[PDB]
RNA sequence: AUGGGGGCGAAAG
RNA sequence: AAGCUCCUUCGACGAGUCGAGUAGUUUGGGAAUGCUGCUCAAAAUGGGAGGUAAAUUUCUUCUAAAGCUAAAUACCGGCCA
RNA sequence: UUGACCUCGGAUCAGGUAGGAGGACCCGCUGAACUUAAGCAUAUCAAUAAGCGGAGGAAAAGAAACCAACAGGGAUUGCC
């Protein structure tokens, strides 16, 4: 089908490999942030 | 924060579960020096013994 | 303190943290170039302490380099090729020193900290005039890096007796025959 | 037997190695916790239980 | 917000990838035509005319259609219309290797696992996509020596039942002996110049049109007489 | 819209053929016997079965309509239904050009006997010798004519690939049913079936010849000491073991393979001599195209003395002081 | 535009 | 802006780098002489190198893995003499 | 809807810079053989010649993780 530009499918994939990989503590509170108000 | 190699926890669970001469040479099998393998040895067991008072 | 925390997290390098870290850039950098520029560093500490600013002239590639030997060893490290590879690519700039940021199991990655040494902040701020002085061109290439240093055995003490001082000058002060107008 | 070796020359046993036992003159073979660790340690998800 | 159809999306583009860097190759396309699918993925099933507003034509010669269907060769030859833990194999030079370590007496099962917790130990593979787990295996692959031993054992573990038969053998030791035999085929004295006259002063073959030939003078006869006389002396 | 409906199609005539399958598989099971007005259903789902063999082979669940053919082929009990499903493999193996189907054919019947422990009617065992893979001018526009030509080198190339393929698919194929086959062999023979040896040493001494060398020698030693175990009904085997040392050994690529694979018959010869005594006092001599399989042990001596006697090579070769 | 020697091996090498 | 002095106050120093195993190469130099590759992989009254039989591994001397710098030294080529 | 940040690009955009020559001496990579001797082999030639990369008027080295065992010396370099 279409192609993406390489730099797209980069940045794309470090957003699957961000929610598929298992992350240690010290970044997952960093993940947990807080809210609006 | 960082945490532990695959090594220490090694090391962790041995000491943990008493084999502490097999814990001592692994530590120097994966060192090199009989004084390396003892102070590491040491560090782990006083973070077992910090992690203890704490929980 | 950051500079610290960093330096002990890096000195820990099979921890947790930095295994996991190590191995997503390992990717990353697989499916980035060779060879390619380096915005700011991924070891702003070990850069810092290197010689690095956050000046207009300053600037990191990360170059990827092959791992292994040729039974036959190479002399000259892959830390050396590294730092030659990126001063042909960038032969405008001065390689100031490189260190290292991966590993994996094929190929070593390195971050090479280079000056440009017409810019004119460079010039006119000392402390890297001298990079601009002419008899600093291809650092890299002559072996005055810190790893050419440490290959070429710049050290003194009784260990380091045939290369210190350079081992073909001192080879060809021991092998000329001097004989005098009186003799 | 010659029919036993014929059916292990077609078929390998599940921990056939090749070498001759020094304790026994019959071929040594590997056990089912041996291919257990084999297979541990050649992927490496599991270097140890529990 | 689990990012699942841009999952799906880049598993089909490296998909796509891997089968046009596959097939630029034509054999890999030879064996993909050839090969047969299998039957665990066939799995699961039970195992506008806008009009105005204002005697048959085809007789064939002689229901028709039930007669010439029901009275077919079949139908009128028809009369009166043992089965009820995976195996580990080895198949890797690595793997035998460190089996042939195991059987013999050098390393056991507590090294074994002192050096299975190394640094690639602890490294998630479950819920990663496919090119990421294909990146990290191809660049990720640990370096081990490999022993002959190993590599020999491997070689008779995959050789196949009729890799070595009689006829191919003989044949075989035919083509050698052909190869030697033609290159025989393939395959299939020394005049002595005296320099005088139009030979005599010339820098290199004079026109004796001969395989090999060797100039003479005075000076090389009292040579061989000095190195006769050695010889003698030496006998 | 058409791939679309050439997908429909597709699916529909799949999922119709499954259930078909199903349906045959579950009137095959279905009890033979009923009023006599007829064939039986479960006869006539044997005919489609055979008939589905015969015809598509090539199509999906060949694998199901295989096992319906072995659960047929797994009850001993000669019938109309086993010589048709007989003759419906025999015509599989004997017209399969490509492999696939012999192949899984030749599994599914290998552990239906693995698992029958060996008590079958010696034809799945000759399903196994009737493999066969185990021995005008048309005006064109000036763009037609280059695209063809583009076609006619890409289907050159596309050949000269297939062959190489398609040769190392037939050698990969040939391998792995060598491999089940001879391992029914030699497990029959271990088991010591008495009513499987005639076919099975059939099999092996019309198959040694493409199996590998070394094998070919251990084959020798095996049934070498098959006799000598027989040694220590018996005269049957010994003969048997003996008239297919003789075939294997006057096979022309073992007759050429001879001194320099070290293949010596005098073992076989000594035992002949020394057993002419007993053979010539026991009873059951006459109680009784195949070149070994045979019922009657006198043709087996025939075929013995034929053998070492009458050799069909180096016939003026013969020792005079064995000949005497 | 291309192929180049030898032995081992069924070729793949 | 700078130098000294004093002190009931502080005093931060370079990591896939040392080091262990190993293969090659190199040196007068297996306390591996240095270097490179490869597997493992550090410390903080720390580390490196020496001294010593003196009775325990005491004593002596320096701070590696960041960088710059004229002169005395070489010169069959450049401008000359 | 809008606007930042990060990353990656385009321009005959503004300003610069690299190539090549030379290579006597200098800094690195790579690297022989002839010869000598020895039952043989390591060795020697030589960490040389050839090849490759990089500077200057000098280059390199250089301010001890040094030397030492002294009653101590005190960056580097060169001569005896």
């Amino acid at each position: 089908m279409v192609k993406w530009p390489e730099y797209i499918r980069l940045q794309r994939q470090k957003k699957i490999l961000r929610m598929r990989l298992k992350v240690p503590p010290a970044i997952a509170q960093f993940q947990y942030t807080l809210d609006k108000n | 924060v960082a945490g532990l190699a695959p090594y220490e926890r090694r090391v962790i669970e041995l000491l943990r579960n008493g084999k502490d001469k097999r814990a001592r040479k692994f530590s120097k099998k994966k060192l090199g020096t009989f004084g390396r393998a003892k102070r590491k040895c040491e560090e782990l067991q006083r973070i077992i013994a910090e992690s203890r008072r704490a929980h | 303190g950051a500079l610290k925390y960093l330096e002990e997290l890096s000195k820990k390098k099979q921890s947790d943290v930095v295994r996991f870290l190590l191995r997503v850039r390992c990717w990353e950098y697989r499916q980035l170039n060779v060879i390619h520029r380096a915005s700011r560093p991924s070891r702003p500490d070990k850069a810092r302490r290197l010689g690095y600013k956050a000046k207009q002239g300053y600037v990191i590639y990360r170059v990827r380099v092959r791992r292994g030997g040729r039974q036959l060893k190479y002399q000259r490290s892959l830390r050396a090729t590294a730092e030659e590879r990126v001063g042909r690519r960038c032969s405008n700039l001065r390689v100031l020193n490189s260190y290292w940021v991966n590993q994996d199991s094929t190929y070593k990655y390195y971050e090479v900290i280079l000056v440009d040494p017409n810019h004119k902040a460079i010039r006119r701020d000392p402390r890297i005039n001298w990079i601009c002085n002419p008899v600093h061109k291809h650092r890299e290439c002559r072996g005055l890096t810190s790893t050419g240093k440490k290959s070429r055995g710049l050290n003194k003490g009784h260990r380091f007796n045939k290369t210190r001082a350079g081992r073909r000058k001192t080879w060809k002060r021991h092998n000329t025959l001097s004989l005098w107008r009186y003799r | 037997d010659a029919l036993q070796n014929l059916l292990d020359s077609i078929e390998v046993p599940e921990g056939w190695t090749g070498l001759t036992d020094p304790n026994t003159g019959k071929p040594l073979n590997l056990s089912r916790d041996e291919l257990e660790l084999i297979r541990k340690v050649q992927q490496g998800l599991i270097p140890d239980d529990v | 917000e689990d990012g699942d159809q841009l999952e799906r999306e880049l598993d089909a583009m490296y998909e796509h990838y891997k089968e046009r860097k596959a097939s630029q190759d034509a054999k890999y396309r030879a064996k993909r035509a050839r090969q047969e699918v299998d039957d665990e993925e066939w799995e699961g099933l039970s195992a506008r005319l806008e009009e105005d507003s204002s005697k048959p034509l085809i007789k064939d010669l002689s229901s028709k259609r039930a007669r010439g269907f029901f009275s077919q060769d079949v139908f009128q030859k028809i009369p009166g219309l043992w089965e009820e833990r995976p195996n580990i194999d080895i198949i890797t030079a690595e793997a035998m290797t460190l089996a042939h370590q195991l059987a013999t007496g050098e390393k056991t099962k507590a090294d074994l696992i002192d050096e299975g917790y190394n640094k690639y130990a602890f490294k998630q593979k479950e819920g990663l996509p496919d090119w990421f787990l294909e990146d990290e295996a191809k660049h990720d692959k640990p370096i081990k020596p490999i022993t002959k031993e190993a590599a020999q054992a491997i070689k008779e573990k995959l050789r196949a039942l009729n890799a070595r038969p009689i006829k191919k053998v003989a044949e075989a030791r035919a083509r050698r002996k052909l190869r030697q035999a033609k290159k025989l085929e393939k395959l299939k004295q020394v005049k002595v110049v005296k320099a005088t006259g139009a030979n005599r002063g010339i820098k290199g073959r004079p026109k004796g049109v001969k395989g090999r030939y060797k100039m003479v003078d005075g000076r090389m006869k009292k040579e061989m007489r000095a190195l006769k006389r050695l010889a003698k002396k030496k006998r | 819209k058409e791939v679309k409906r050439l997908r429909t199609y597709e699916q529909a005539l799949v999922a119709g053929y499954h259930g078909y399958l199903k349906t045959l598989a579950t009137y095959a099971a279905s009890s033979i016997p009923e009023d006599r007005k007829g064939e039986p259903i479960s006869s006539i789902a044997f005919t489609c079965a055979c008939e589905l063999v015969n015809a598509v082979p090539h199509f999906n669940f060949r694998g199901d309509l295989l096992r319906i053919l072995v659960k047929k082929l797994s009850t001993r009990k000669i019938d109309r239904d086993f010589v048709k499903c007989r003759e419906a493999l025999e015509k599989l193996f004997q017209d399969d050009e490509e492999g696939n189907a012999s192949q899984e054919a030749v599994s599914l019947l290998s552990k239906m006997m693995k698992a029958r422990e060996y008590r079958v009617d010696e034809s799945v065992l000759n399903l196994f010798l009737h493999l066969r893979l185990l021995s005008k001018w048309e005006f064109r526009t000036k763009k037609q004519r280059k695209l063809l030509k583009a076609e006619k080198e890409a289907q050159k190339v596309m050949e000269q690939a297939d062959a190489t393929v398609s040769h190392e698919e037939r050698e990969r194929i040939q391998s792995e049913i060598l491999k089940m086959v001879f391992a029914t062999y030699f497990r029959i023979l271990k088991a010591r079936v008495p009513h499987l040896m005639g076919a099975v040493l059939e099999g092996l001494a019309k198959y040694a010849h493409l199996i590998n060398q070394d094998f070919f020698g251990d084959l020798l030693e095996a049934l070498k000491d098959l006799i000598r175990d027989t040694d220590r009904d018996t005269s049957r085997e010994s003969l048997l073991c003996t008239v297919t040392a003789f075939a294997l050994l006057e096979g022309q690529d073992a007759h050429n393979a001879r001194s320099d694979l070290h293949l010596d018959l005098s073992f076989f010869i000594t035992n002949l001599y020394r057993s002419l005594l007993s053979l010539s006092l026991n009873p059951d001599l006459e109680l009784g195209n195949n070149k070994i399989n045979l019922q009657t042990t006198t043709v087996l001596l025939l075929r013995c003395l034929t053998s070492v006697l009458l050799p069909p090579w180096n016939i003026r070769s013969v020792p005079p002081i064995r000949l005497a």
